[PDB]
RNA sequence: GUAGCGGCGAGCGAAACGGGAAGAGCCCAAACCAACAAGCUUGUUGGGGUUGUAGGACUCCGAUAUGGUAGUCUGUUAGUAUAGUUGAAGGAUUUGGAAAAUUCCGCUAAAGAGGGUGAAAGCCCCGUAGACGAAAUGCUGACAACACCUAGGAGGAUCCUGAGUACGGCGGAACACGAGAAAUUCCGUCGGAAUCCGCGGGGACCAUCCCGCAAGGCUAAAUACUCCCUAGUGACCGAUAGUGAACCAGUACCGUGAGGGAAAGGUGAAAAGCACCCCGGAAGGGGAGUGAAAUAGAUCCUGAAACCGUGUGCCUACAACAAGUCAAAGCUCGUUAAUGAGUGAUGGCGUGCCUUUUGUAGAAUGAACCGGCGAGUUACGAUUGCAUGCGAGGUUAAGUCGAAGAGACGGAGCCGCAGCGAAAGCGAGUCUGAAUAGGGCGAAUGAGUAUGUAGUCGUAGACCCGAAACCAUGUGAUCUA
RNA sequence: GGUAGCGGAGAAAUUCCAAACGAACUUGGAGAUAGCUGGUUCUCUCCGAAAUAGCUUUAGGGCUAGCCUCGGAAUUGAGAA
RNA sequence: AGGUGUAGUGGUAGGAGAGCGUUCUAAGGGCGUUGAAGGUCGAUCGUGAGGACGGCUGGAGCGCUUAGAAGUGAGAAUGCC
RNA sequence: GGUGAAAUUUUAGUACCUGUGAAGAUGCAGGUUACCCGCGACAGGACGGAAAGACCCCAUGGAGCUUUACUGUAGUUUGAU
């Protein structure tokens, strides 16, 4: 059978032009009183999946 | 060439002969043979196939 | 070639490695699995992305966005690809399909100004980037939205 | 593995379009008409009628044609299945028990597939290619017969077009869709329409537009499967394999029963299976015979190892020895002739193998011994290396023809050639932002794709063996309560 | 002769229900699952660890990193003493 | 093709590389009643897996080369027979 | 005299002391004792045999049992229809 895409991951990451993965940021849902404006501003920005994590999840997104 | 029934019939029983028609010729057919004996019309048909 | 003298191209074919066939092969006994644990077991191992119970990376991250039902994606053609046609050519989605340049036009052909156009053409496409329109007409051609 | 579903977890997972295989369409209910029967309708029969660019009834005219069939033990005919017939061509020589082996010259081939025959046969046999054959019974196809269906056009005043139905509330279920914003389908329960100026759907809902016309039924082909039958095929097995079962196997045997379930093939070319004699009660031997061979004698081809024994070249009765190894006299032998072989007084050194462990000679584990069997595989996908073809391109899938082949056709589709953004969208840029700013991701700064092969992974039992248990049909109160 | 396993029967012991009954037997789901123990078969050559950190219903399991190996790219040579 | 020079060549888990042997397939080239495979013995060859050559046994089949495919290698599983 | 098993078993040419060692050795070290082979007896050792410890701990094992654990549910009951 075909390999299945991990649907939860596919809702959270995007394949970029270089083949990397763009991701959202944790700590961006609530309890914003617990975080400085600097933290909130810089968690507003997207990031990429780290090398160690990418090797762990890459097979789960082969045909995303 | 296609339709040459009697040439095919007379050739096939010889243990050293393999018979094909110009439109059914495979790589294994050719490589097996030491020699290829082709009629003129068979060669023309092959050149139309390829 | 000869059936008694076949030879593959170098490096085209390799010998399979068989584990558990003696110690001197280097994969005897434990067959490369090491000693005990879950990964030594037949069918052993955790599912992809499992971090042994640490909250997995994907659970840590938010879901984002939505997919537009009416989303339209256009087949991109750049000017350097239009240099392949002679001056005065009528470049059409049909012409591009026959040329094999665009096999799938998707929602339509869109022309983009990546390279430099050098031939005069009358280009027909679903959409034109503003720069592509200028380049085509600067070359003395003309564009038409279909 | 997209859209989606999902303690938005694990996982589950479409459909339409596009390309193919195969294709076929039809009958009712109602209006209305006629007949009959009954209590102006109210049933039976026959006619009539069948739908959405609305159809039909009805009223006008006009043709009784022309076409079709998923009808029948209706015959006739052909083919075909179920027995068969025919079917080419070799003799010597050497070896041997035997020739097909060998050598020598020949020959036949629409037959050099295969099997058998005293070893390995195109020409000895059965066959094979080819030609040919059916009293009888099926099966199939035609042809004929017969049966059954098949009317055009114009009119709308009126009538018909499936009700306890559609649909709704409530509770469940099915839809990839877990009640969700949940359309569509269905089941139970209750309520409950319209009807052509009508009704349903286009994923809550409304309007508009578009597409259809439910609550009646039938329908070949393309699809699934093979207990059996016929002819074959295999880089499938070759008796611990292959079916459990090559053999009198679902047998023997076990069990109250359901049920569980074996072992076990081979003399030889031919029995020519040892007349007769001798020892012995016989068994069994020894001769004599048979045979190419009987140390092929039926427990019969080959006949390994463990194990048991007989003979004896060397050693051994003051020695504490994982038992070998290195050094070594003496003795006995003579080879794949090698600075040889066997044995070995005596001397040095020396705590097995495996597993598992920080560490095992271990007083941890495992193996009585010998033999056989016994564990990373395959399919579909992902990905990387290597390889080949082509290259800003690469490539077909199903399918059709074809040897269960290659190949040809097939461009639907898939990957790549453009990215950025949640998205509208813009595009070598784009997003963020008021920003010509900065920054993110991209381009600049190009290589891909098909296939093979190997490494690894994923879904599958997924390297092999092992639970206690769980669930669902059955069988048991001949023991025992 | 009757009662049968989600059960029966029990002067009650978790007692009996065909020589092991806290839940019979048989067949099937079924190759249940087993982060556990055991086993995993030819050879030589090159190189060669770890027994650590972080997180973990985690502690004899796992994951990323560290340490090994193979291949590759490239620089004002970035390593070691 | 080889030669010289320097250096290097313990190893569990494990990575890489290169080979030995088994059965089958294809092609080629061969061996077999003047004795195939198998068995057994020997003082034989190669760096290893392993390979020959003789005698005896045996009585029909089987090597070799190149390539292909594998139910391809056992001493341990309180393994099964 | 006849008949004739079994558990066990890595191979065994199977001493003692003190020591050593995975910390309790017939087998290692040092020393001591001991001619070769049995028979009848005894059990101190072979951490002797038998049973993959039952105690103990562990496994995000199992089963039976309990309840004001959680979530359900047969039954019972109340209303609407
Ligand atoms: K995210
Ligand atoms: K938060
Ligand atoms: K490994
Ligand atoms: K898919
Ligand atoms: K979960
Ligand atoms: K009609
Ligand atoms: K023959
Ligand atoms: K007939
Ligand atoms: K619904
Ligand atoms: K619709
Ligand atoms: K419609
Ligand atoms: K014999
Ligand atoms: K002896
Ligand atoms: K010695
Ligand atoms: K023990
Ligand atoms: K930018
Ligand atoms: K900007
Ligand atoms: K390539
Ligand atoms: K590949
Ligand atoms: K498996
Ligand atoms: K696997
Ligand atoms: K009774
Ligand atoms: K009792
Ligand atoms: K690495
Ligand atoms: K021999
Ligand atoms: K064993
Ligand atoms: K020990
Ligand atoms: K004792
Ligand atoms: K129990
Ligand atoms: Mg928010
Ligand atoms: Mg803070
Ligand atoms: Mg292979
Ligand atoms: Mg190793
Ligand atoms: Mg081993
Ligand atoms: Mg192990
Ligand atoms: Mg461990
Ligand atoms: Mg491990
Ligand atoms: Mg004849
Ligand atoms: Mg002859
Ligand atoms: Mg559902
Ligand atoms: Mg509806
Ligand atoms: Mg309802
Ligand atoms: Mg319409
Ligand atoms: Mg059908
Ligand atoms: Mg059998
Ligand atoms: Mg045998
Ligand atoms: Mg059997
Ligand atoms: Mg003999
Ligand atoms: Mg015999
Ligand atoms: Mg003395
Ligand atoms: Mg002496
Ligand atoms: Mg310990
Ligand atoms: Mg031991
Ligand atoms: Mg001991
Ligand atoms: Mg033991
Ligand atoms: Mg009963
Ligand atoms: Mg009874
Ligand atoms: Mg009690
Ligand atoms: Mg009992
Ligand atoms: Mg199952
Ligand atoms: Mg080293
Ligand atoms: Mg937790
Ligand atoms: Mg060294
Ligand atoms: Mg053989
Ligand atoms: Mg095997
Ligand atoms: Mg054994
Ligand atoms: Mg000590
Ligand atoms: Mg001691
Ligand atoms: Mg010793
Ligand atoms: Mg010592
Ligand atoms: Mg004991
Ligand atoms: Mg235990």
């Amino acid at each position: 059978p075909k390999q299945k895409t991990h649907r939860g991951l596919a809702k959270r990451v995007k394949r970029t032009g270089g083949g990397g993965l763009k991701r959202g940021r944790a700590f961006t849902s609530h309890r914003f009183h617990g975080k400085t404006k600097k933290q909130r501003r810089q968690l507003r920005k997207a990031s990429m999946v780290a090398k160690g994590d990418y090797k762990r999840i890459r097979q789960q997104l082969a045909r995303m | 060439e296609n339709g040459n029934d009697f040439a095919a019939l007379s050739a096939r029983n010889l243990p050293n002969v393999s018979v094909v028609t110009s439109d059914n010729v495979s790589v294994l057919d050719v490589v097996s043979a030491n020699k290829v004996l082709a009629t003129q019309t068979a060669l023309t048909q092959i050149e139309e196939v390829l | 070639m000869k059936l008694h003298e076949l030879k593959p191209a170098e490096g085209s074919r390799q010998v399979r490695n068989r584990v558990g066939r003696g110690t001197s092969s280097g994969n005897g006994k434990t067959a490369g699995r090491g000693q005990k644990g879950q990964k030594a077991r037949s069918g052993g191992g955790v599912r992809l992305g499992f971090e042994g119970g640490q909250t997995p990376l994907f659970r840590r991250l938010p879901k984002r966005g939505f997919t537009n039902i009416n989303r339209k994606d256009y087949a991109v053609v750049n000017l350097d690809t239009l240099n392949r046609f002679e001056d005065g050519t009528e470049v059409t989605p049909v012409v591009l399909k026959e040329a094999g340049i665009v096999k799938n036009e998707k929602a339509g052909i869109k022309v983009l100004a990546d390279g430099e156009l050098t031939k005069k053409l009358t280009v027909k496409a679903a959409k034109f980037s503003k720069s592509a329109q200028e380049a085509i007409e600067a070359a003395g051609g003309s564009i038409e939205v279909i």
